[PDB]
């Protein structure tokens, strides 16, 4: 459950991992190696944002995106009605591209252990990630 | 032509930075908000162009939904302002987007520039008017661009 | 009065001085310090809290709830029920005290003396607007 | 000592870190309802005695939650200085005598609850600081009570 | 308005701030910044000195004058005939332009948002007094 | 070059250094006047096209008096940003050449008489600094005069 | 401004990025032979008017090729001097117009071709500051042409 | 293509990623241990340079040659003529060795990979260095 | 004169003193600086780039393009081919100004006199050889 | 027995690198042309020993090769001289290469002593030729080690 303590908890590490500018560019690339290197098959849907070459600016754009699409939900954790809405607009943008429904899981795992490493293991509460991610792609993946 | 220059940036990215809610959506859609109201004050017909987002409602969340992924927009675009190859990218991403959109023309990014330049001087603490105008022409041109 | 954006920079700007403050009871006395030197006649008011020696604990435990009273109003401002209900509250703690509209302005004088110089930025305006929504608040 | 001064400048550093520039004025709130939930199970007190009746949907509790955390930032915070500590201590122990059914077990209850709170939303939080720092706030604000 | 008293407050922090400020130019500019962000419509009255490239040295001088026409007055606020006979020299200087009161507190609104960020001391009730003075000379 | 960055500091430095903490603000009104007694005599010029008639005790001159100490003020202290200071300059320029019988050596005797007196009032003045500097600032407003 | 300080300073430490001590003095050449072959394209301009007729196999061409790639360093080298800039810019300008078919299109697509091979070859470059500072660079050479 | 330019980013990259001393053991390092992570029966090849010990002496000799190698392919990457030379020596080198040839592209990305995390990943060109490893490789493997 | 190893400590060495310097622009006029205080008749040749004031743009701008024509050069001594097309081309632009060898070796001892300046290891002799190949290509 | 020091080494390493093209071949070719030419001059027979890297054609990509591979052997192992552990094997393993050449003798790596030590001063700056004898004795002595 992504309960209202679970949300704070999310909330203000991720506003400490995202942080701002080039340094947003170093959490997504710890996303996107940590996820490909798991479900390598995944790479060929970014092929038109250049998912095989990860440091293009086809590809930066596209992960900085993600975070941003990332960073509207946690910022909306505690607003249901606005966080439904943005992820139905995102389940708009991920439906009918073939997207297998364990790129969701992997994905998840891939950033949550991004942040972790961003923030410092001894400050996290994998519990608390993993109850909020899983609210945010149960509204994406379908 | 006057250009968004290094020093331009970054005082763009130190009025929002400074002015950002890091962790909660509530003043962004106040931004946003205030935005909109000041661009559909302008141009009255442009609210037909968000009857998707329920624009006729500003306080529902399907619209305040809009004003975040507004907002985002913006914010990942100006956080990319000192990695433009990036940058070009993700315009021409947002150019491509609002072209699906019928009805939005170039005009309306010009009023758009308008309902920033009249907000932010009151959610941003010394705010830098001439590099927020040169810098979000820098943005504006590379979403409107193609349409 | 207050609107939604001006509440941004007067909580941003709060942050930046009294959240940044490395004495907050340094703070919070230098207001009652300036509200004093701005009208002596207020000083009085404050004979049951110590005000007789401004070092005091007993006068700096009241600077203290009074700058946190303003930190918890300005955090609430955007959620105008849940601070009409804490402004309701606090006009009841100062209604006894015959208290007139020359006390609140020269507290907002106060206020927005000691604020802007730990700051580099500060809205006037902005400041001013929702002082009085504070103060009309708690004046009744 | 019980909260000594390397106690209580970890106990004001992890409150801040909880209520950092990002979280500060906007999750009081949701801390202050978490830690009154908190406190109605380990005190069994009745919600029906505050503001609103408890109820976190009631502008009159949000608010009464509001002056709660605001008093518990405020003893914190001074928490480097006992001589004012003790004075808002005592001052908040006036304000619970006027109160019908405050006792000093409930008062620790809500200590704690606010201790128990901030570990859930800070996992490094040192327990045993803020268990000594809370300690000495409880008993200064329920004493006699 | 803007008694003896006050003067002496007024001539201090402006001397702390503005004549110890590291970048005159910058302080300058930083005041007319504040106005336009107070008052949009302000901005269009600067179109003779170049106010679009706000860091042209049109519009540097320009801010450098009226920062330069506010030191000067600031230090005769003293010597009643002389800044008197200055005021309407000034006002003079400003007829032809169409201006109104909200542009004359916009205005002293900047004015007391730029001085205290450069200070550890501000008087904002002397401030008040002294930009009334200086203003309703100036506005006629 | 004439007026040198090295000169510009010198001049601003020393400028401030007769209106020190102590002095500024209470001393422009008897330097101006001194400076203008000054160009009175080495200019030949009437103090009756003056506002107040040169009248050092006429309100309407220690005005105008207090106008050209703050417009030299202005000047100089922009001495180290050329730029900025050739419109400062220009707009000076266009001032007085709406007025009748400014000439271009009364304006170079109005700049030394400012030299001369700092000078008087600051006897380890650079004098040199001060020549090439005003000299620059004489050229600038009385151009085309 | 465009191609401010700060921009001038961004393109000329990418400049010496890319020309850094291990590649300055063997790297020049086949640099500047590909921003010919990308300027040609751009350009549609002849290799027959240049010396050794754009053969990057003739000596001439390849001497042609360094100095127009030393013309740029050292343009560049100066940006943060904008008055020894705009001589430079003059003196190839004047250069230029001695070249019977020298446009300022053509300049405008040499001066590009230098910024995009820049990328090329250093992915990180401020592409903004480099379309900046060259299109200064192509206003001066190619100024009335 | 390992073109003009793709040469000029990967001699620059390579040199500073290269560098000095016992620094260059640590680029020899990241390369093997992730080799060998990827690929352990690879390991059995180096038996005489005691591979299942890469922090030997035997090993480390080893890796830096290797790297040298590689130094010599990358300095001479413009020289087509010189570089053919050094492949040619270096495929005597390799020959009958019951090397697989999936140790080759294993290699080349175990070494980019390394190479990326000395230089930055973005500074990095992945295009460029598999153009022009591929070179490299196309002239040892057989 | 000039052979393959002499390149090395030339190039080098000019990468140390002409490629690190913080102001190439004063590196630049230093050279031409001592090339007149060694040759004072040399000065007038150069009335046509300003050399009346030596921090002149114009100036400046001519003392750049030379130490720019020393460093492409520099570069390219291992090309033969090349540099010697690039040294009949700067031969050309300097056959019509009448200059005789004494301006040359005025020159080179000017580039000897200023480069050294800025090094901790200096091969005089290196220099000297490679400062021939450049100067006889350039006189013709 | 004088030995190659610590100081030695640093001196090497410092004389070796600021000569050193890190990107480029060219400028290690010419070192290592002056060098054999060198090298042959004193013994003329040494030359012989590289018919199988066309000697007698120093300018040909076939024995510019041999020369980019022997300066980087002298490169790696002068690298590794604050390693010695490490260049005891790198030595011992140039020898066994060295001992399957039929005709290389110790008596070579003196004349290769002597080549190095008359082209390093013309190459580097600032050098110093006693370290640089005593640290190129402490690699040549163990390549030419047992033969
Ligand atoms: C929290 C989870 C995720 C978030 C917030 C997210 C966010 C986004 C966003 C904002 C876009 C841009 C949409 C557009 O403008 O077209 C996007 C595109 C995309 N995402 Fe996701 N994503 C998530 C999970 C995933 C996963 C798990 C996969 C596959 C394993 C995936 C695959 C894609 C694809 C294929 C695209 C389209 C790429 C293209 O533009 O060509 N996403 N995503
Ligand atoms: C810097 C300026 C702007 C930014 C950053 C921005 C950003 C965005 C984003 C992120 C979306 C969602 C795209 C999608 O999900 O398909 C969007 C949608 C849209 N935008 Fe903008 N926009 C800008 C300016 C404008 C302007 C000036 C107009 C018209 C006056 C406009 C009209 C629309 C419309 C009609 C939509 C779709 C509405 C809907 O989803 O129902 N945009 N914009
Ligand atoms: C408008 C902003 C103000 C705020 C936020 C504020 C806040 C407070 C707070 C928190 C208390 C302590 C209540 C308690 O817990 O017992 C208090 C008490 C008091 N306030 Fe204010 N106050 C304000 C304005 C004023 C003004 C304008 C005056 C008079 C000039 C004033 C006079 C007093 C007095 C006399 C007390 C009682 C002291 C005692 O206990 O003897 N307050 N105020
Ligand atoms: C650590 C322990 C506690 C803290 C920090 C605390 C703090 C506060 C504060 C700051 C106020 C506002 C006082 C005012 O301005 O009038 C308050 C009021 C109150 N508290 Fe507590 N409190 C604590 C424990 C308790 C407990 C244990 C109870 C119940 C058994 C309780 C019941 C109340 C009630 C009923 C009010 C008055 C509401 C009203 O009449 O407006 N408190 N408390
Ligand atoms: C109350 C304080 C003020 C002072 C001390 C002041 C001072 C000055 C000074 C020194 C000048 C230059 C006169 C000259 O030498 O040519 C000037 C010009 C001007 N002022 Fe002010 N001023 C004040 C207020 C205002 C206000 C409130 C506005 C409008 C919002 C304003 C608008 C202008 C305009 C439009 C000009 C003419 C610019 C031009 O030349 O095109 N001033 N002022
Ligand atoms: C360094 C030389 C000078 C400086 C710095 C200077 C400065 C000034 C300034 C700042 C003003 C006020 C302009 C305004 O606000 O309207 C002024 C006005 C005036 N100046 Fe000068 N001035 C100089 C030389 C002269 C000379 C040489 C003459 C006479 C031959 C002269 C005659 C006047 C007169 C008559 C006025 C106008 C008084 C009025 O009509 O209000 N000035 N000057
Ligand atoms: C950014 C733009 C350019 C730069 C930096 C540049 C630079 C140079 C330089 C440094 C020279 C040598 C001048 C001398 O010493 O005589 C030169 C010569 C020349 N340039 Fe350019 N150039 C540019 C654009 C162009 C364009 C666009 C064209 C053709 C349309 C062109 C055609 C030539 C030709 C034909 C010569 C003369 C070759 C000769 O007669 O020796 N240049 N340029
Ligand atoms: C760019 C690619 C490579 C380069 C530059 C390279 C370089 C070298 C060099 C210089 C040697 C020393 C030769 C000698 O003196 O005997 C060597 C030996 C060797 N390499 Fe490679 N190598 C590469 C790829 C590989 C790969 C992919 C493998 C196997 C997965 C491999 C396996 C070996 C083996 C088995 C030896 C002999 C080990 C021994 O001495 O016992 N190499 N390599
Ligand atoms: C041997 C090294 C020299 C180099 C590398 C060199 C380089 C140059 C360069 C790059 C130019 C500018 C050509 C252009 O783009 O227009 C130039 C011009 C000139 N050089 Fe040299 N030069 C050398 C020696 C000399 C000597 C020894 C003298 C006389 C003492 C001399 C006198 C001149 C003159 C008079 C000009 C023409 C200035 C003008 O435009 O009026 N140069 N040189
Ligand atoms: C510090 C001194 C030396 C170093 C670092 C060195 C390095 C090397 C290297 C790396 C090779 C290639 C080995 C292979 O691929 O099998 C080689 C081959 C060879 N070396 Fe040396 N060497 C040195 C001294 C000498 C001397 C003094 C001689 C004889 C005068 C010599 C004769 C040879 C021969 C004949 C070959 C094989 C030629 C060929 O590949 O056809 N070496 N050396
Ligand atoms: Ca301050
Ligand atoms: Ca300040
Ligand atoms: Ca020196």
């Amino acid at each position: 459950d992504c309960t209202s303590l679970n949300r704070l908890l999310v909330k203000r590490q991720w506003a400490e991992a995202y942080g701002e500018g080039t340094n947003r560019e170093l959490l997504g690339n710890r996303i996107w190696e940590d996820l490909f290197a798991n479900m390598p098959d995944a790479r060929g849907l970014f092929s038109r944002v250049n998912g095989n070459d990860i440091d293009s600016s086809e590809f930066q754009a596209h992960s900085l995106r993600v975070l941003g699409g990332l960073d509207m939900c946690v910022a909306s954790l505690d607003d249901v009605p606005v966080l439904n809405a943005l992820l139905a607009r995102l389940n708009s943008q991920h439906d009918s591209r073939g997207i297998p429904a364990a790129g969701y899981p992997a994905f998840v795992a891939s950033a949550i252990s991004a942040v972790r490493a961003t923030v410092g293991a001894r400050s996290f509460d994998n519990d608390a990630w993993n109850s909020c991610m899983n609210q945010i792609v149960s509204g994406i993946s379908g | 032509s006057s250009c968004c220059s290094s020093e331009d940036r970054a005082n763009v990215m130190h009025n929002w930075d400074a002015a950002w809610s890091a962790a909660y959506s509530d003043r962004r859609v106040a931004l946003a908000q205030a935005v909109f109201a000041s661009l559909f004050s302008r141009d009255a017909a442009a609210q037909g162009l968000f009857s998707g987002v329920s624009a006729d409602n500003p306080d529902s969340a399907d619209f305040r939904a809009h004003c975040v992924r507004v907002v985002n927009g913006l914010d990942v675009a100006i956080n990319m302002l000192n990695d433009p190859a990036v940058l070009n990218e993700q315009l021409a991403h947002l150019s491509a987007q609002h072209q699906a959109r019928a009805g939005v023309a170039a005009a309306h990014f010009d009023v758009m520039a308008e309902a920033f330049a009249e907000v932010m001087p009151q959610v941003s603490s010394c705010f830098s008017s001439d590099s927020w105008n040169r810098c979000f022409a820098r943005i504006a041109n590379g979403i409107s661009a193609g349409l | 009065v207050c609107n939604r954006l001006e509440q941004i920079l007067v909580k941003t700007q709060w942050a930046q001085s009294y959240g940044e403050a490395e004495n907050r009871a340094a703070f919070s006395r230098d207001l009652f310090s300036e509200l004093f030197n701005i009208q002596g006649s207020s000083r009085a008011l404050f004979s049951g809290v110590g005000v007789d020696d401004m070092n005091s604990a007993a006068f700096t435990a009241h600077c203290l709830r009074v700058t946190g009273a303003l930190n918890r109003l300005i955090s609430q401002l955007d959620q105008q029920a849940t601070i009409n209900a804490d402004l309701a509250h606090l006009a009841g703690q100062h209604a006894s005290r015959n208290l007139d509209a020359s006390n609140f302005a020269a507290m907002g004088q106060a206020v927005m003396s000691v604020v802007p110089t730990h700051l580099d930025c500060f809205n006037q305006h902005a400041w001013g607007e929702c002082y009085e929504r504070i103060a009309s608040g708690i004046s009744g | 000592e019980c909260c000594s001064r390397g106690d209580a400048e970890v106990v004001i550093s992890e409150w801040d870190q909880v209520f950092n520039a990002a979280m500060a004025g906007s999750s009081e709130s949701a801390i202050g309802v978490a830690i009154f939930d908190v406190f109605f199970t380990s005190s069994g007190v009745s919600p029906s005695m505050f503001p609103g009746g408890g109820d976190s949907s009631s502008a009159e509790f949000l608010a009464q939650v509001s002056r709660v955390i605001s008093g518990a930032d405020i003893a914190i915070n001074s928490l480097t200085n006992r001589a004012t500590c003790d004075s808002l201590l005592s001052h908040l122990n006036a304000q619970h005598k006027a109160i019908s059914g405050v006792t000093g077990a409930a008062v620790t209850h809500l200590s704690e609850a606010i201790s128990s709170v901030v570990a859930q939303v800070l996992p490094s939080a040192h327990i045993d600081a803020w268990g000594y720092c809370m300690a000495y706030i409880a008993a200064g604000i329920g004493a006699g009570l």
